[PDB]
């Protein structure tokens, strides 16, 4: 699995996918190492797109 | 004066006021500069006299990081309380002059207590066609300017700013760090996620001075830990958190300072940026520890 960070307007996400990667809609994305925020945030798998991710986010800070 | 309460820009600042006049020979109000609405920046100095090298320590560069803002002010009581009584302040201020900003960005914090509670950047005007108002001011530095995880459009909580240096608030910062000329250590307060970093938030690669910073960081946040178990993580800015080009530690350690640290305060996302006003002594306090830890390291390691 890999895994990428999305930069919006008022916050930021994380993505860890199997088979797939962030849509366009997600903002400004690029493969990232996970941070631990993430990590601890990011715990269930949900159907995305053409595979399946785990996701959080946190506001600027 | 109570500590444990959040303050508004004029009681702040009638504290500060009030803190020179009752220990005037070991601080005094600087004023480097003035905000875009005109509110004047002032420093407090701590100084025992002598020409000599200094720490800069900053908070509320974001506005709704209200936990910041407090914990300078108490840190601010705490050196004159406890100057001549505790060793390592007393050893600290003979080697070195401490420079405190509490309130980094006075027009963003007084609209988050008026207007927004949220809102997080300066209150610039923007210069095209924008109809929205304000830049990071932790976007806005000469380092890495305009790379990643920082964003071109006005209206974004990330935005940069024109060009680098372009508020007055970072201007007035940078102008008075270089005027100075012998500032060693540059440390900066904000809040949330419990976090102690070092640079680079621009990129992911490890500084040249790594092993050493990682090591002050963890004395830092062990001392931190004992007095209330709070944990925090330690790391560059990049790999901890995320990517942020245009950072003040990143500008400060490229331009020589090469003890340059930002905290990120308590909580990790129950309370976020809305810390009850019960917390702030127990935040401030456990801070002090690991600011304490940085500033006797700077002290015994000149350069
Ligand atoms: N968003 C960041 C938090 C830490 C940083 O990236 O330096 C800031 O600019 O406030
Ligand atoms: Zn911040």
């Amino acid at each position: 699995d890999e895994s990428f960070l999305c930069y919006q307007p008022d916050q930021v996400c994380c993505f860890i996918c199997r088979g797939a990667a962030p849509l366009p809609s997600e903002g400004e994305c690029n493969p990232h190492p996970t941070a631990p925020w993430c990590r601890e945030g990011a715990v269930e798998w949900v159907p995305y797109s053409t595979g399946q991710c785990r996701t959080t986010c946190i506001p600027y800070v | 004066f109570n500590f444990g309460a959040y303050h508004t820009l004029e009681e702040i600042s009638q504290e500060m006021d009030n803190l020179v006049a009752e220990h005037p020979g070991l601080v005094s109000k600087v004023n480097i500069g003035s905000s875009f609405e005109n509110r004047p920046m002032n420093v407090l100095k701590f100084s025992t006299g002598g020409d000599k090298p200094a720490i800069w320590l900053d908070a509320g560069i974001h506005a709704r990081e209200w936990v910041t803002q407090a914990t300078a002010l108490w840190t601010a009581n705490k050196i004159v309380s406890d100057y001549g009584k505790d060793p390592s302040i007393t050893s600290i201020l003979d080697a070195l002059d401490i420079f405190l900003l509490p309130v980094t960005n006075p027009d963003g914090y007084v609209f988050s207590q008026t207007k927004n509670r949220m809102w997080r950047k300066t209150r610039s005007k923007v210069s095209a066609g924008s109809l929205c108002v304000g830049v990071d001011p932790n976007r806005n530095w000469d380092a890495g300017f305009g790379g990643p995880g920082a964003s071109s459009n006005p209206c974004s909580d990330s935005y940069h700013g024109p060009s680098a240096n372009s508020e007055v608030e970072v201007k007035s910062i940078v102008d008075f760090i270089k005027s100075h000329g012998k500032v060693k250590a540059f440390i900066i307060l904000h809040s949330y996620s419990q976090l102690l970093m070092f640079p680079y938030g621009y990129k992911c690669t490890k500084l040249d001075d790594f092993d050493e910073l990682s090591e002050v960081a963890q004395k830092a946040a062990q001392s931190l830990s004992r007095l209330h178990g709070t944990k925090y993580k330690v790391g560059p800015i990049c790999s901890v958190i995320y990517q942020a080009s245009g950072g003040s530690i990143d500008w400060s350690y490229d331009y020589g300072i090469k003890y340059s640290f930002a905290f990120e305060l308590r909580d990790t996302g129950r309370y976020g940026f809305l810390l009850p006003a019960r917390q702030i002594l127990p935040t401030a306090e456990e801070t002090w520890l690991g600011l304490k830890a940085i500033m006797e390291h700077v002290r015994d390691h000149p350069y």
